[PDB]
């Protein structure tokens, strides 16, 4: 029916492709945990993260040694929780007790 | 496919899982990769709709 | 009157109707566990039922 | 005939095939572990919950703690593994469970060892929130979250 | 993961490096099939003698059920003995009862006999034992590894593949390759020049 | 590829090449949100990478 034509989601500009002066800019360091180095340019008046995803694909810090305590999360939830508000201390408690007589009784007769 | 499995294996290997679960997932990842880069190669050839 | 029948009914190198039955399987379920139900039932299936 | 051995080398030999099909591969590793009963659920089940309370309480007494008596820490520990070993047993246990459910849902939008893969993550997750004490069937809790 | 050129199309190229077949090598990369990768040679050399010692009091420990199993059937066949020629019977039917304990220990020493054979090929396995093998049968892997689970280390797949080449010097290998067709002839010479 | 040549070297690529080649790590296998029609953030078609 129609037609056919597509597009790319996205819009081509054509302005001059200048050259001599642009924005400056400042290049900044990051750093991954195994020694890696990766530069970024970012423009001056830019606030620059501490932290930033990397070429490599790992999560880097910046090489200032400023370290602004991100405070990472808590562990999601663990077995030791999906039992834990289910039971009580006395009855696992209990529980291992009686395995460890268990192989008490197996072991030593 | 090749993400999709990828994370599941990484999921997998993060959680503690018995090794049929992860070794399906390695032979599934395997198979990911062989229909990546020649479909039809080996074994039945993935289809599509 | 087959010469050709008694010379293979010669070589036939198996006796036993199950004995040619578990060949049988063997040779169109590679990669099963036999049983004497199954292969009874499974020539029965793929001509007769 | 059980007797004879051709019989059964038959078998042995008919064990070793290729069956380049990853589904029948997987299926014919599955149907090697024995299916379970209602009992021997209770016992895996308190094993479970044993060892992982007595590593939280390892944990706990390593932390500023305990110079342990050597046979109290030796099988404590194992208390600890064998656990895991629980763990892993009921897993392989009910992957035949994983298939059976997830067998209906083919035919669309996924393939099928994917489909067998999410259920195993979701038995995973089953096998650590199962009570018990409630006194149902293993298969009746878990096929919710399957 | 391995790359899928360099195995699967005639010639396989892992095959020819490796010296392995495309049969056997899909049985690897697939988790089909267990690879030896390393081998000790020094401690299989002495603790062969100390687990050759140790296979005797196993297959002694075996003989010692095997001889119950010899005792007790024949306190239960002289039980057989006290029970059928003691009262009013059948001349069959009174031996029937021999018949069937009789073949119990039949069925038993196969049962025996065919355990001491597992473990007779265990042990020939751990002997021969070397890398670019392949252990099939998972029940034979698993009995190795957690009865001899040191001496070797071998693994599943394409990772076990990597460790292969980790471990592999081209060097040497390549003037056995020159010296097999500097001195082979046939098939041998044949597939010398293949892989080289 | 300004036009001036002389050779073209093939050669089997190391993971070193490989995550030397790149400029990013996709990791979620995700194209494009469906409703605004915009490229999702670390996927196929991520703007970033």
């Amino acid at each position: 029916d129609r037609v056919l034509r597509g597009s790319r989601l996205g819009a081509v500009s054509y302005e001059t492709d200048r050259n001599h002066d642009l924005a400056p800019r400042q290049i900044a360091r990051y750093r991954t945990d195994n020694g890696e180095e990766f530069e970024v340019p970012f423009a001056d008046d830019a606030e620059i993260p501490g932290t930033w995803l990397c070429r490599n694909g790992m999560e880097g810090t910046l090489i200032e040694g400023d370290l602004p305590e991100p405070k990472k999360v808590k562990p999601p939830r663990t077995h030791w929780d999906m039992l834990l508000e289910r039971r009580s201390i006395e009855e696992l408690e209990e529980l291992l007790k009686e395995r460890l007589e268990l192989i008490r009784s197996r072991r030593r007769g | 496919r090749v993400i999709n499995r990828n994370n599941r294996l990484k999921r997998l290997i993060d959680l503690g899982a018995p090794e049929i679960i992860v070794n399906n997932e390695k032979r599934m990842l395997q198979e990911s990769v062989d229909a990546l880069f020649d479909n039809g190669r080996r074994g039945r050839p993935v289809t599509g709709p | 009157f087959s010469e050709i029948m008694r010379s293979t009914l010669e070589k036939d190198n198996t006796v036993g109707t199950d004995e040619a039955l578990l060949d049988i399987y063997r040779k169109l379920r590679p990669g099963e566990p036999p049983t004497k139900e199954s292969a009874q039932t499974l020539l029965e299936n793929l001509f007769f039922k | 005939e059980d007797e004879s051995e051709a019989l059964r080398q038959a078998r042995k030999d008919a064990e070793l095939t290729a069956s380049a099909d990853s589904v029948r591969a997987y299926l014919k590793q599955i149907g090697k572990v024995a299916l379970l009963n209602a009992e021997e659920e209770v016992e895996l089940a308190k094993r479970i919950e044993a060892g992982l309370y007595a590593t939280q309480l390892m944990t706990e007494l390593s932390e500023r703690g305990e110079k342990l008596p050597a046979a109290q820490r030796r099988d404590m520990m194992w208390i600890c593994r064998d656990g895991d070993r629980a763990k892993n047993h009921l897993l392989e246990a009910n992957l035949r469970l994983v298939v059976s459910l997830a067998k209906r849902y083919t035919g669309r939008g996924m393939a099928f060892l994917d489909l067998i893969q999410e259920g195993n993550l979701g038995l995973i997750r089953a096998v650590e929130k199962f009570d018990y004490t409630k006194g149902y069937k293993f298969s009746t809790y878990a096929t919710w979250w399957i | 993961v391995t790359h899928i050129w360099y195995f699967k199309g005639v010639p396989s190229r892992l095959g020819y490096l490796l010296d392995l077949a495309p049969k056997d090598l899909e049985k690897i990369i697939y988790f089909a099939a267990y690879v030896i990768t390393s081998v000790d040679e020094e401690m299989r050399h002495n603790e062969l003698s100390t687990l050759e010692a140790e296979m005797a009091v196993e297959r002694k420990a075996v003989e010692d059920q095997r001889d119950g199993e010899l005792e007790a059937r024949a306190q239960k066949l002289e039980a057989d003995l006290a029970e059928l020629e003691a009262e009013g019977a059948k001349a069959d039917a009174r031996r029937k009862v021999r018949d069937g304990g009789e073949r119990e220990m039949r069925q038993i020493r196969d049962r025996a006999q065919r355990e001491l054979d597992r473990l007779e090929d265990i042990w020939s396995t751990f002997t021969k034992l070397a890398p670019k093998q392949l252990i099939v049968d998972e029940n034979l892997y698993r009995e190795l590894v957690d009865r001899y689970g040191e001496y070797f280390t071998g693994a599943m797949g394409a990772e076990s593949i990597q460790k292969l080449i980790e471990n592999f010097d081209i060097d040497a290998e390549a003037e056995s390759l020159r010296d097999v067709i500097r001195n082979g002839k046939g098939q041998k010479k044949l597939r010398a020049l293949k892989r080289l | 590829d300004v036009n001036f040549f002389d050779e073209l070297r093939i050669g089997l690529a190391t993971a070193e090449d490989i995550r030397q080649w790149s400029y990013g790590e996709v990791k979620k296998p995700e194209t494009i949100n469906y409703r605004t029609l915009k490229p999702e953030k670390d996927g196929l078609f991520c703007e970033k990478i």
